[PDB]
Protein backbone atom coordinates (compact mmCIF):
# COMPACT_ATOMS: atom_id res chain seq x y z
CA UNK A 1 0.00 0.00 0.00
CA UNK A 2 1.34 3.51 -1.36
CA UNK A 3 -0.03 6.66 -0.64
CA UNK A 4 0.96 9.32 -2.68
CA UNK A 5 -0.04 13.18 -1.69
CA UNK A 6 1.12 16.03 -3.52
CA UNK A 7 3.55 18.67 -3.34
CA UNK A 8 3.53 22.07 -0.79
CA UNK A 9 0.43 24.84 -1.31
CA UNK A 10 1.00 28.14 -0.29
CA UNK A 11 -2.08 30.39 0.83
CA UNK A 12 -3.05 33.40 2.44
CA UNK A 13 -5.12 34.01 5.03
CA UNK A 14 -8.73 33.13 4.28
CA UNK A 15 -8.29 31.25 1.21
CA UNK A 16 -8.59 27.85 0.63
CA UNK A 17 -6.31 24.50 -1.05
CA UNK A 18 -7.19 21.47 -2.69
CA UNK A 19 -4.83 18.42 -1.38
CA UNK A 20 -4.51 15.50 -3.29
CA UNK A 21 -3.75 11.26 -2.11
CA UNK A 22 -3.29 8.93 -5.19
CA UNK A 23 -3.68 5.29 -3.68
CA UNK A 24 -2.03 2.47 -4.87
CA UNK A 25 -1.79 -1.66 -4.35
CA UNK A 26 -8.57 -2.01 -3.17
CA UNK A 27 -9.44 1.50 -2.93
CA UNK A 28 -13.01 1.31 -2.23
CA UNK A 29 -12.35 -1.12 1.07
CA UNK A 30 -10.69 0.95 3.18
CA UNK A 31 -12.28 4.95 4.51
CA UNK A 32 -10.02 7.33 3.90
CA UNK A 33 -8.38 9.24 6.73
CA UNK A 34 -7.13 12.93 7.09
CA UNK A 35 -4.83 13.88 10.05
CA UNK A 36 -2.96 17.29 10.59
CA UNK A 37 0.22 17.61 12.21
CA UNK A 38 1.14 20.65 14.15
CA UNK A 39 4.65 22.26 14.61
CA UNK A 40 5.04 21.01 17.96
CA UNK A 41 4.24 17.23 16.15
CA UNK A 42 1.00 16.69 17.98
CA UNK A 43 -1.55 15.37 15.72
CA UNK A 44 -5.02 16.03 15.06
CA UNK A 45 -8.14 13.24 13.05
CA UNK A 46 -9.86 15.61 10.62
CA UNK A 47 -12.26 13.44 9.60
CA UNK A 48 -12.69 10.31 6.48
CA UNK A 49 -14.52 8.95 3.37
CA UNK A 50 -15.89 5.89 2.18
CA UNK A 51 -14.85 5.84 -1.35
CA UNK A 52 -17.13 3.48 -2.39
CA UNK A 53 -19.98 5.04 -1.46
CA UNK A 54 -19.16 8.36 -0.45
CA UNK A 55 -20.33 9.26 3.27
CA UNK A 56 -17.81 11.53 5.35
CA UNK A 57 -17.15 12.39 9.56
CA UNK A 58 -15.47 14.85 10.76
CA UNK A 59 -14.34 16.21 13.27
CA UNK A 60 -16.29 18.88 14.18
CA UNK A 61 -13.57 21.76 14.53
CA UNK A 62 -13.11 20.76 11.15
CA UNK A 63 -16.76 20.45 9.93
CA UNK A 64 -17.76 22.96 8.01
CA UNK A 65 -14.47 24.17 6.76
CA UNK A 66 -13.33 21.00 5.32
CA UNK A 67 -14.41 18.70 2.19
CA UNK A 68 -13.65 14.97 1.62
CA UNK A 69 -14.12 13.76 -1.64
CA UNK A 70 -12.71 10.76 -3.71
CA UNK A 71 -12.56 9.77 -7.61
CA UNK A 72 -12.45 6.10 -8.28
CA UNK A 73 -11.75 6.75 -12.16
CA UNK A 74 -7.87 7.08 -10.57
CA UNK A 75 -8.27 5.90 -7.08
CA UNK A 76 -7.61 9.28 -5.59
CA UNK A 77 -8.54 11.41 -2.36
CA UNK A 78 -9.14 15.13 -2.55
CA UNK A 79 -9.22 17.39 1.02
CA UNK A 80 -10.31 21.22 0.07
CA UNK A 81 -9.38 23.09 3.13
CA UNK A 82 -11.32 26.40 3.74
CA UNK A 83 -10.70 29.40 5.88
CA UNK A 84 -7.20 29.36 6.11
CA UNK A 85 -5.22 30.94 9.44
CA UNK A 86 -1.99 30.76 10.45
CA UNK A 87 -2.98 27.86 12.56
CA UNK A 88 -3.27 25.52 9.36
CA UNK A 89 -0.15 26.03 8.51
CA UNK A 90 0.95 22.08 9.36
CA UNK A 91 1.32 18.75 7.49
CA UNK A 92 -1.29 17.08 6.35
CA UNK A 93 -1.89 13.42 5.68
CA UNK A 94 -4.10 11.10 3.98
CA UNK A 95 -4.27 7.53 6.11
CA UNK A 96 -5.71 4.71 4.57
CA UNK A 97 -7.75 2.76 7.31
CA UNK A 98 -5.65 4.36 10.02
CA UNK A 99 -3.54 1.92 9.12
CA UNK A 100 -0.99 3.14 6.51
CA UNK A 101 0.02 6.80 6.02
CA UNK A 102 0.85 9.17 3.06
CA UNK A 103 3.88 11.49 2.66
CA UNK A 104 2.05 14.46 4.00
CA UNK A 105 1.73 17.75 2.44
CA UNK A 106 2.65 20.72 3.58
CA UNK A 107 0.08 23.87 3.67
CA UNK A 108 1.75 27.09 4.71
CA UNK A 109 -0.62 30.39 5.45
CA UNK A 110 1.29 33.89 4.90
CA UNK A 111 0.07 36.85 3.87
CA UNK A 112 3.36 37.62 1.74
CA UNK A 113 4.32 37.11 -1.35
CA UNK A 114 7.41 35.61 -3.07
CA UNK A 115 10.27 37.54 -0.71
CA UNK A 116 13.83 37.61 -0.94
CA UNK A 117 15.91 37.47 1.93
CA UNK A 118 18.58 39.79 3.21
CA UNK A 119 21.63 37.70 4.17
CA UNK A 120 23.90 38.80 6.79
CA UNK A 121 27.69 37.58 7.49
CA UNK A 122 28.12 37.24 11.44
CA UNK A 123 31.59 37.83 12.52
CA UNK A 124 32.82 37.36 16.21
CA UNK A 125 33.12 40.50 18.22
CA UNK A 126 35.89 42.77 17.78
CA UNK A 127 41.57 27.74 19.93
CA UNK A 128 38.28 27.53 18.13
CA UNK A 129 36.07 29.85 16.46
CA UNK A 130 32.33 29.81 16.07
CA UNK A 131 30.98 32.27 12.94
CA UNK A 132 27.66 32.97 11.84
CA UNK A 133 25.08 33.51 8.96
CA UNK A 134 21.80 35.16 8.91
CA UNK A 135 18.90 34.76 6.25
CA UNK A 136 16.78 37.14 7.03
CA UNK A 137 13.03 37.42 6.07
CA UNK A 138 11.81 35.08 3.15
CA UNK A 139 9.09 33.34 1.83
CA UNK A 140 8.26 30.42 0.86
CA UNK A 141 10.57 27.70 1.91
CA UNK A 142 13.16 26.34 1.01
CA UNK A 143 16.39 27.62 0.89
CA UNK A 144 19.69 26.34 0.82
CA UNK A 145 22.68 27.48 2.86
CA UNK A 146 26.02 26.04 2.93
CA UNK A 147 29.86 26.91 3.94
CA UNK A 148 32.77 27.19 1.15
CA UNK A 149 30.38 25.77 -1.36
CA UNK A 150 29.95 22.60 0.52
CA UNK A 151 33.35 22.09 1.39
CA UNK A 152 32.84 22.75 4.74
CA UNK A 153 30.66 20.56 6.29
CA UNK A 154 31.94 19.46 9.67
CA UNK A 155 31.24 21.59 12.46
CA UNK A 156 27.95 23.34 11.24
CA UNK A 157 24.68 23.84 12.68
CA UNK A 158 21.98 25.40 9.95
CA UNK A 159 18.84 25.91 12.18
CA UNK A 160 15.06 24.92 10.80
CA UNK A 161 13.92 27.86 9.54
CA UNK A 162 10.75 29.87 11.54
CA UNK A 163 7.95 31.67 10.62
CA UNK A 164 7.36 34.67 12.00
CA UNK A 165 5.36 37.68 10.99
CA UNK A 166 4.59 35.86 7.76
CA UNK A 167 8.40 35.54 6.43
CA UNK A 168 11.02 32.97 7.72
CA UNK A 169 14.14 33.94 9.09
CA UNK A 170 17.33 30.90 9.23
CA UNK A 171 20.53 30.62 10.71
CA UNK A 172 23.87 28.79 10.56
CA UNK A 173 26.70 28.51 12.70
CA UNK A 174 30.04 26.71 11.67
CA UNK A 175 32.96 26.35 14.29
CA UNK A 176 36.53 25.58 13.05
CA UNK A 177 40.06 25.78 14.77
CA UNK A 178 41.47 29.28 15.03
CA UNK A 179 44.55 28.39 12.76
CA UNK A 180 41.63 28.26 10.18
CA UNK A 181 39.90 31.80 9.91
CA UNK A 182 40.58 33.96 9.33
CA UNK A 183 43.85 32.81 7.73
CA UNK A 184 41.92 31.34 5.30
CA UNK A 185 38.29 32.73 3.34
CA UNK A 186 34.60 30.89 5.04
CA UNK A 187 32.15 31.72 2.82
CA UNK A 188 28.45 31.38 3.45
CA UNK A 189 26.83 30.45 0.33
CA UNK A 190 22.82 31.15 0.26
CA UNK A 191 20.30 30.09 -2.55
CA UNK A 192 16.10 30.78 -2.32
CA UNK A 193 15.28 29.72 -5.87
CA UNK A 194 11.46 30.89 -6.01
CA UNK A 195 13.25 35.14 -5.40
CA UNK A 196 15.73 34.35 -8.08
CA UNK A 197 18.33 35.02 -5.06
CA UNK A 198 21.94 33.53 -4.74
CA UNK A 199 24.08 35.19 -2.74
CA UNK A 200 27.81 34.34 -1.21
CA UNK A 201 28.66 36.43 1.45
CA UNK A 202 32.75 35.98 2.88
CA UNK A 203 32.75 36.19 6.94
CA UNK A 204 35.53 39.04 7.59
CA UNK A 205 36.95 40.40 11.32
CA UNK A 206 35.10 43.42 12.09
CA UNK B 1 -12.98 13.77 23.00
CA UNK B 2 -11.51 11.72 24.37
CA UNK B 3 -7.99 13.56 25.69
CA UNK B 4 -5.19 10.77 25.48
CA UNK B 5 -2.33 11.81 28.19
CA UNK B 6 1.11 10.50 27.28
CA UNK B 7 3.82 10.48 30.24
CA UNK B 8 6.89 10.85 29.42
CA UNK B 9 6.76 13.41 26.90
CA UNK B 10 10.29 12.84 26.16
CA UNK B 11 12.33 9.97 27.20
CA UNK B 12 16.14 9.71 27.10
CA UNK B 13 17.64 6.34 26.83
CA UNK B 14 20.74 4.11 26.89
CA UNK B 15 21.17 1.94 23.65
CA UNK B 16 19.97 -1.46 24.50
CA UNK B 17 18.09 0.02 27.56
CA UNK B 18 14.26 -1.05 28.47
CA UNK B 19 11.95 1.70 27.68
CA UNK B 20 8.06 2.24 28.92
CA UNK B 21 5.52 4.42 27.54
CA UNK B 22 2.32 4.87 29.14
CA UNK B 23 -1.02 6.48 27.77
CA UNK B 24 -4.17 7.06 29.43
CA UNK B 25 -7.28 7.95 28.30
CA UNK B 26 -9.82 10.34 30.02
CA UNK B 27 -12.57 7.44 29.61
CA UNK B 28 -12.43 4.04 28.92
CA UNK B 29 -11.46 2.98 25.28
CA UNK B 30 -13.60 -0.62 25.59
CA UNK B 31 -16.34 -0.32 23.21
CA UNK B 32 -20.06 -1.87 23.67
CA UNK B 33 -18.69 -4.35 20.78
CA UNK B 34 -16.16 -5.63 23.32
CA UNK B 35 -13.25 -4.62 21.44
CA UNK B 36 -10.53 -2.04 22.76
CA UNK B 37 -9.57 0.52 19.51
CA UNK B 38 -6.20 1.45 21.09
CA UNK B 39 -3.42 1.64 18.77
CA UNK B 40 0.33 2.95 18.61
CA UNK B 41 2.39 4.56 15.89
CA UNK B 42 6.20 5.98 15.52
CA UNK B 43 6.98 8.47 13.44
CA UNK B 44 10.70 8.27 12.77
CA UNK B 45 12.47 11.53 12.10
CA UNK B 46 11.77 12.89 8.85
CA UNK B 47 9.06 10.35 8.06
CA UNK B 48 5.62 10.18 8.25
CA UNK B 49 4.13 7.51 11.23
CA UNK B 50 3.38 4.10 11.20
CA UNK B 51 1.30 1.73 12.38
CA UNK B 52 3.35 -0.44 15.34
CA UNK B 53 0.45 -2.08 17.52
CA UNK B 54 -3.05 -2.35 17.27
CA UNK B 55 -5.82 -3.13 19.21
CA UNK B 56 -3.66 -3.08 22.37
CA UNK B 57 -1.53 -5.30 21.59
CA UNK B 58 -1.38 -7.19 18.09
CA UNK B 59 1.88 -5.88 16.37
CA UNK B 60 1.53 -4.74 12.94
CA UNK B 61 3.12 -6.47 9.32
CA UNK B 62 6.85 -6.68 9.88
CA UNK B 63 7.05 -4.94 13.68
CA UNK B 64 10.01 -6.09 15.50
CA UNK B 65 9.52 -9.00 18.87
CA UNK B 66 11.06 -6.13 20.84
CA UNK B 67 7.53 -4.17 21.07
CA UNK B 68 4.49 -5.11 23.07
CA UNK B 69 1.48 -3.04 24.07
CA UNK B 70 -0.15 -3.92 27.34
CA UNK B 71 -2.73 -2.45 29.12
CA UNK B 72 -7.00 -2.48 29.40
CA UNK B 73 -9.85 0.12 29.65
CA UNK B 74 -8.01 3.43 30.40
CA UNK B 75 -4.35 2.70 31.34
CA UNK B 76 -1.40 1.80 28.44
CA UNK B 77 1.66 0.84 27.73
CA UNK B 78 4.22 0.94 25.01
CA UNK B 79 7.77 -1.27 25.74
CA UNK B 80 10.59 -1.40 23.89
CA UNK B 81 12.99 -3.68 24.34
CA UNK B 82 16.85 -3.83 23.56
CA UNK B 83 15.86 -0.08 21.99
CA UNK B 84 18.31 0.25 19.07
CA UNK B 85 18.81 3.78 16.55
CA UNK B 86 16.16 2.46 14.52
CA UNK B 87 13.48 3.42 17.27
CA UNK B 88 14.21 6.50 17.89
CA UNK B 89 11.58 8.87 16.96
CA UNK B 90 7.86 10.22 18.35
CA UNK B 91 5.60 7.36 19.91
CA UNK B 92 1.77 8.59 19.94
CA UNK B 93 -1.03 7.08 20.59
CA UNK B 94 -4.51 6.60 19.19
CA UNK B 95 -8.07 5.79 20.25
CA UNK B 96 -11.31 5.00 17.81
CA UNK B 97 -13.52 3.90 20.92
CA UNK B 98 -15.49 7.09 20.92
CA UNK B 99 -15.61 8.79 17.41
CA UNK B 100 -15.79 11.30 16.12
CA UNK B 101 -13.10 12.45 16.60
CA UNK B 102 -10.27 10.21 16.64
CA UNK B 103 -7.80 11.00 19.68
CA UNK B 104 -4.29 10.78 19.50
CA UNK B 105 -1.87 11.53 22.50
CA UNK B 106 0.79 14.10 22.13
CA UNK B 107 3.69 12.49 21.33
CA UNK B 108 6.13 10.80 23.49
CA UNK B 109 10.12 11.82 21.81
CA UNK B 110 12.42 8.20 22.47
CA UNK B 111 15.66 10.22 22.61
CA UNK B 112 19.04 9.25 23.69
CA UNK B 113 20.83 10.12 27.30
CA UNK B 114 24.28 11.11 27.37
CA UNK B 115 26.44 13.33 29.98
CA UNK B 116 24.86 16.86 30.88
CA UNK B 117 26.86 19.32 28.38
CA UNK B 118 27.13 23.14 28.88
CA UNK B 119 26.60 25.14 25.99
CA UNK B 120 29.17 26.89 24.17
CA UNK B 121 27.64 30.66 23.59
CA UNK B 122 28.43 32.67 20.74
CA UNK B 123 27.23 36.35 20.77
CA UNK B 124 26.72 38.59 17.40
CA UNK B 125 26.29 41.67 16.87
CA UNK B 126 24.40 42.97 13.60
CA UNK B 127 26.66 42.85 10.78
CA UNK B 128 27.92 45.90 9.35
CA UNK B 129 25.61 45.59 6.39
CA UNK B 130 22.68 45.25 8.41
CA UNK B 131 22.85 48.55 9.64
CA UNK B 132 23.18 50.21 6.18
CA UNK B 133 19.49 48.82 6.27
CA UNK B 134 17.88 50.40 9.10
CA UNK B 135 17.73 46.98 10.74
CA UNK B 136 19.76 45.64 13.56
CA UNK B 137 19.70 41.56 14.00
CA UNK B 138 21.60 40.27 17.51
CA UNK B 139 22.39 36.52 16.76
CA UNK B 140 23.44 34.00 19.79
CA UNK B 141 24.25 30.65 19.02
CA UNK B 142 24.34 28.27 22.34
CA UNK B 143 25.48 24.78 20.69
CA UNK B 144 26.42 21.23 21.61
CA UNK B 145 24.25 21.02 25.18
CA UNK B 146 22.95 18.81 27.19
CA UNK B 147 19.95 18.20 28.64
CA UNK B 148 17.70 19.70 25.95
CA UNK B 149 15.45 21.83 28.17
CA UNK B 150 17.07 25.53 27.93
CA UNK B 151 15.55 28.85 28.55
CA UNK B 152 16.91 31.87 26.61
CA UNK B 153 16.56 35.84 27.84
CA UNK B 154 17.60 38.97 25.91
CA UNK B 155 18.64 41.92 27.79
CA UNK B 156 19.29 45.10 26.80
CA UNK B 157 21.63 47.96 29.29
CA UNK B 158 20.76 45.13 32.11
CA UNK B 159 16.46 45.19 30.76
CA UNK B 160 14.60 42.45 29.37
CA UNK B 161 13.40 42.46 25.89
CA UNK B 162 10.61 40.01 25.13
CA UNK B 163 9.31 41.60 21.66
CA UNK B 164 11.61 40.39 18.61
CA UNK B 165 13.17 37.06 19.16
CA UNK B 166 12.98 34.07 16.90
CA UNK B 167 14.34 30.83 18.34
CA UNK B 168 14.74 28.04 16.57
CA UNK B 169 16.57 24.60 18.36
CA UNK B 170 17.60 21.50 16.52
CA UNK B 171 16.90 18.28 16.81
CA UNK B 172 18.93 15.83 18.98
CA UNK B 173 22.86 15.66 17.04
CA UNK B 174 22.88 12.06 15.28
CA UNK B 175 27.23 11.95 16.44
CA UNK B 176 27.44 13.42 19.65
CA UNK B 177 23.83 13.59 21.54
CA UNK B 178 23.91 17.25 21.90
CA UNK B 179 21.20 19.91 21.42
CA UNK B 180 21.43 23.50 19.92
CA UNK B 181 19.78 26.67 19.71
CA UNK B 182 20.06 29.93 18.23
CA UNK B 183 17.88 33.07 19.42
CA UNK B 184 17.85 36.38 17.21
CA UNK B 185 16.74 39.69 18.34
CA UNK B 186 15.55 42.20 16.15
CA UNK B 187 15.20 45.54 16.50
CA UNK B 188 14.72 48.42 13.96
CA UNK B 189 18.71 50.70 14.00
CA UNK B 190 17.26 53.40 16.08
CA UNK B 191 16.31 51.10 18.92
CA UNK B 192 19.80 49.57 18.34
CA UNK B 193 21.34 53.01 18.99
CA UNK B 194 19.20 53.60 21.90
CA UNK B 195 21.43 51.20 24.41
CA UNK B 196 25.13 50.01 24.41
CA UNK B 197 25.26 46.41 26.48
CA UNK B 198 23.79 43.19 24.84
CA UNK B 199 23.40 40.17 26.82
CA UNK B 200 22.34 36.91 25.71
CA UNK B 201 21.41 34.97 29.13
CA UNK B 202 20.31 31.68 29.52
CA UNK B 203 19.15 28.62 32.01
CA UNK B 204 20.19 25.54 32.10
CA UNK B 205 20.79 22.49 34.59
CA UNK B 206 24.46 22.75 34.14
CA UNK B 207 24.96 25.64 35.88
CA UNK B 208 23.22 27.31 39.26
CA UNK B 209 23.68 30.49 37.47
CA UNK B 210 22.58 31.84 34.63
CA UNK B 211 24.89 31.93 31.34
CA UNK B 212 25.78 34.91 29.67
CA UNK B 213 27.43 36.48 26.73
CA UNK B 214 27.62 39.88 26.01
CA UNK B 215 28.99 42.83 24.13
CA UNK B 216 28.95 46.44 24.08
CA UNK B 217 27.97 48.25 20.65
CA UNK B 218 30.43 50.65 20.07
CA UNK C 1 -16.69 0.97 5.41
CA UNK C 2 -15.92 -1.17 8.46
CA UNK C 3 -12.53 -1.05 8.88
CA UNK C 4 -10.59 -2.87 11.97
CA UNK C 5 -8.83 0.27 13.06
CA UNK C 6 -11.70 1.90 13.60
CA UNK C 7 -14.98 0.59 15.02
CA UNK C 8 -17.76 2.57 14.26
CA UNK C 9 -16.53 5.43 11.97
CA UNK C 10 -18.57 4.87 8.53
CA UNK C 11 -19.79 1.42 9.94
Amino acid sequence: VQLLQSGPELEKPGASVMISCKASGSFTGYNMNWVRQNIGKSLEWIGAIDPYYGGTSYNQKFKGRATLTVDKSSSTAYMHLKSLTSEDSAVYYCVSGMEYWGQGTSVTVSSAKTTAPSVYPLAPVCSSVTLGCLVKGYFPEPVTLTWNSGSLSSGVHTFPAVLQSDLYTLSSSVTVTSSTWPSQSITCNVAHPASSTKVDKKIEPR
Amino acid sequence: DVVMTQTPLSLPVSLGDQASISCRSSQSLVHRNGNTYLHWYLQKPGQSPKLLIHKVSNRFSGVPDRFSGSGSGTDFTLKISRVEAEDLGVYFCSQSTHVPPLTFGAGTKLELKRADAAPTVSIFPPSSEQLTSGGASVVCFLNNFYPKDINVKWKIDGSERQNGVLNSWTDQDSKDSTYSMSSTLTLTKDEYERHNSYTCEATHKTSTSPIVKSFNRN
Amino acid sequence: VCNPLTGALLC
